[PDB]
């Protein structure tokens, strides 16, 4: 068996050349075809290159695979970085018995404007009260960049407890979305004045706030 | 045009079988050597199976071995992936894939996703997040649907049967400590539509047959 | 005997 | 003896590795109504040599037919030799 | 036997071992059926290369099976060499 | 091993037709291209002409084009070679040979003359050339045959059927200004096996159809 | 079409190494492969060298072949020349429609030992005698190297009419034969003492004598 190691991550600004490079551990590359493939946020691969430097039709020709044997490495080459081609990025190869895929690159773009997020806060429903549950529902939409601090609040004080954060991703319009949920009974919902839900971005603050009836 | 079409995945407890099937159409079928790929939400490509065009030679990835067998109906232009021993780290969404020689793919199907878990399928109970003064602003309103506690992925939310579209926000799940998924969707209406528009979500969690219409109205 | 012949094989006899 | 019978109900549609072969081929028809099948697909050679690493006709190799000697009714069962492929040859062998 | 009619099974780029399909029931009793030597084919330096590889070519045949029927089977008759670049 | 025997040389006179044969052995023969070369006397190798193993593929010299045919029966491993409108340049030795690959010969045939010519066939006159104490050296004697006057060339001789070999020596033809030939043979015998044992030439001349077996004894 | 160009003669000492080469007029030599045969006297050529440098069983290693794509030429080389080495050397090669034999080199080994001819004299037979013919037969072998001088005597007086001689002829072992024969009337041969075949190889003269009855 065998791996292949490319970079966690690379950053570029746009318009600039950008090298995703993919590095098998055993048995020389130059003897098996190296395959590139782009995965974009809940798609199907695609191919962007195969057989080491063929492009398929469809795919800009900014788009350029190569091997170098002497670092047993083949490269992803993408010259005039566009912002569209944010993606995970995936080498490939095999062996006469195996096939593996490196780890993935996930390729930013660099210099995209920053966005605040756009905060709503719901209290628990009356249908979900009389079922005895309670759920504070806290929604962020359209921020960028993805980085994003959720705390909440019972009156003045911090809560930890019953909190559920999802990972914050990316909206069809290139920004970025998450949710967070705060589960109580409703006695702890009934017996609080208001509980709150604090959103931290690039260094801002804002903060929503809820009251039973 | 290349079209592979999979099918066959859904929730398995461990220890369980499930067979999966890729419909393959475009192309020559039986002269393509052809392969399984899965992915792990949020993980990494990892190839699980592959097949010569006649079938003759099969290859599988030392985590399946013993386990799922690759095979193929060259009369029917179907590739299959008998899985059976599961576990919950062969979770992933599963992938055909058409290689033009062995181990180099030109294609990908869509994917089906294989959940195997303890946890039995649980419809989602769906609840109102209704218009208010804290939710407007602006000349809007923040109007929504909460999912609750629902299993496996997916579950789908459209508002008024397709007919609004422009507002609307689906977000992604969150996955619970409990193991189920929860999920929201949310509307930004003109505020003077409130009690003039009726406001519907649609929810259908297929792996579960359940679909909820839940009128989303003023608290008064 | 019994043989099991098809339909294209039969037509171009008769 | 007594026959009691009983009435029962293209290559480039089912592969193309006549396309894809260092050794490729073309498929030509040789029909014939006193013949049955009617219809014979027979591969020819597109190349004397065979297509190598940079797409060119190399011809250090040469492309040859892979024949197959097949059983055909005319009524008379006659042997007859038919191109199904080609290959690639080369004048050293490892 | 086809070793003795012909050698391009040790001659080709893509060569070919032959394994005789044995079957009491079935007329012809004997089919000698042509099985790849190697996943990959021979290069100009001898060596079995992974950038190309050997796949059997296969024709359907009419085969009979006091009762009989006339089957359609696929037989390996040899092997060629593809390639993931069409040129 | 390989074995390749040509037939169907002679004499021919110009503007007619004549047909080589040449049986193949040791191989499987419908899978080898094979070749005709021809030599003049005391010339390079030409080639003539090339055939593809299936017979589908044929080339020729630009010497003999629309002139000669190439072909092959696979059936009984046999290459052909049928030559119209002959003219006294196509006079050679004409070899079959194997080809790995189309121009890759690795095996050639012994070869059969071809002589075109407007000379008639003529059979030869065999002399006795008898030992004497003058073709004596101690213990070994010369003794020979004359073969005088044939026409085309080539005479083989053997000595005793081919039960003597040892001695022998058979010397190249003197092409005579009347355009035909002769040559002797001689063999180097013990003395004392003189008026002991028999010594009988052996001379063929396959283009005038006559074999000529001499009895040489010493005169007295 | 194209031709091939070779040396009409290479020369050589035993043990030493020696270079026949085969120039191509058009079309790439390194896209054909080129073989090499060996010729014998009365011999079918046989193959000493195919695909380049292939040399097939029972060839001496002594024997190897390369290619020069800059000068458009072939090469056989011979290491350890030795005297069984003497024959003609054909190079071969081809394109997609035709194949081509170069003109052939004849190989001298140098330094080889001088040897002087065996001269059998025979007289005509009674038998041909009897056909009102005569033919003196001279026949001439093992002579190193190829130039005979042959004359032909009656009584004491050279003879030039009805002589035909045969240029000499290269034997397996090196050596050369030769033959003469004299044709005379039954008349002529019976009207003489004697007859003879004088012949003479690097100064030395070998006379043979016959006489009628
Ligand atoms: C090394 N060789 C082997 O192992 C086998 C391999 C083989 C086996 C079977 C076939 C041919 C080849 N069959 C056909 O050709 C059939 N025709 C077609 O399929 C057909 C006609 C036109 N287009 N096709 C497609 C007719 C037929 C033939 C015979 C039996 C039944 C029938 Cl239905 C039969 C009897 C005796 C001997 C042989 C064949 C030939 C030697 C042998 O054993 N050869």
């Amino acid at each position: 068996n065998f791996m292949l190691t490319q970079p966690h991550s690379v950053s570029e600004s746009p318009g600039k050349t950008v090298t995703i490079s993919c590095t098998r551990s055993s048995g020389s590359l130059a003897n098996y075809y190296v395959q590139w493939y782009q995965q974009r946020p809940g798609s199907s691969p695609t191919i962007v290159i195969f057989a080491n430097n063929q492009r398929p039709s469809g795919v800009p020709d900014r788009f350029s695979g190569s091997i170098d044997s002497s670092s047993n490495s083949a490269s992803l080459t993408i010259s005039g970085l566009k912002t569209e081609d944010e993606a995970d990025y995936y080498c490939q190869t095999y062996d006469p018995y195996s096939v593996v895929f490196g780890g993935g690159t996930k390729l930013t773009v660099l210099g995209q404007p920053k966005a605040a997020p756009s905060v709503t806060l719901f209290p628990p429903s009356s249908e979900e009260l009389q079922a005895n549950k309670a759920t504070l529902v806290c929604l962020i939409s359209d921020f960028y960049p993805g980085a994003v601090t959720v705390a909440w609040k019972a009156d003045s004080s911090p809560v930890k407890a019953g909190v559920e954060t999802t990972t914050p991703s990316k909206q069809s319009n290139n920004k970025y979305a998450a949710s967070s949920y705060l589960s109580l009974t409703p006695e702890q919902w009934k017996s609080h004045r208001s509980y709150s839900c604090q959103v931290t971005h690039e260094g801002s603050t804002v903060e929503k706030t809820v009251a039973p009836t | 045009e290349v079209q592979l079409l999979e099918s066959g995945g859904g929730l398995v407890q461990p220890g369980g079988s499930l067979r999966l099937s890729c419909a393959a159409s475009g192309f020559t079928f039986s002269s393509y050597a052809m392969s399984w790929v899965r992915q792990a939400p949020g993980k990494g490509l990892e190839w699980v199976s592959a097949i010569s065009g006649s079938g003759g030679s099969t290859y599988y990835a030392d985590s399946v071995k013993g386990r799922f067998t690759i095979s193929r109906d060259n009369s029917k232009n179907t590739l299959y992936l008998q899985m059976n021993s599961l576990r919950a780290e062969d979770t992933a969404v599963y992938y055909c894939a058409r290689d033009l020689i062995h181990g180099v793919t030109r294609n990908w199907g869509q994917g089906t996703l294989v959940t195997v878990s303890s946890a039995s399928t649980k419809g989602p109970s769906v609840f109102p997040l209704a218009p208010s003064s804290k939710s407007t602003s602006g000349g809007t309103a923040a109007l929504g649907c909460l999912v609750k506690d629902y299993f496996p992925q997916p579950v789908t939310v459209s508002w008024n049967s397709g007919a609004l579209t422009s507002g609307v926000h689906t977000f992604p799940a969150v996955l619970q400590s409990s193991g189920l998924y929860s999920l929201s969707s949310v509307v930004t209406v003109p505020s003077s539509s409130l009690g003039t528009q009726t406001y519907i979500c649609n929810v259908n969690h297929k792996p579960s047959n359940t679909k909820v219409d839940k009128k989303v109205e003023p608290k008064s | 005997i019994h043989v099991t012949i098809p339909a294209d094989l039969w037509d171009w006899i008769n | 003896v007594m026959v009691n019978l009983n009435i029962h109900n293209n290559p480039k549609r089912s592969s193309d590795y006549y396309n894809r072969s260092t050794s490729p081929w073309n498929l030509h028809r040789n029909e014939d109504p006193e013949r049955y099948p009617s219809v014979i697909w027979e591969a020819k050679c597109r190349h004397l040599g065979c297509i190598n690493a940079d797409g060119n006709v190399d011809y250090h190799m040469n492309s040859v037919p892979i024949q197959q000697e097949i059983l055909v009714l005319r009524f008379r069962l006659e042997k007859i030799l038919v191109s199904v492929g080609c290959t690639c040859v080369t004048p050293i062998v490892h």
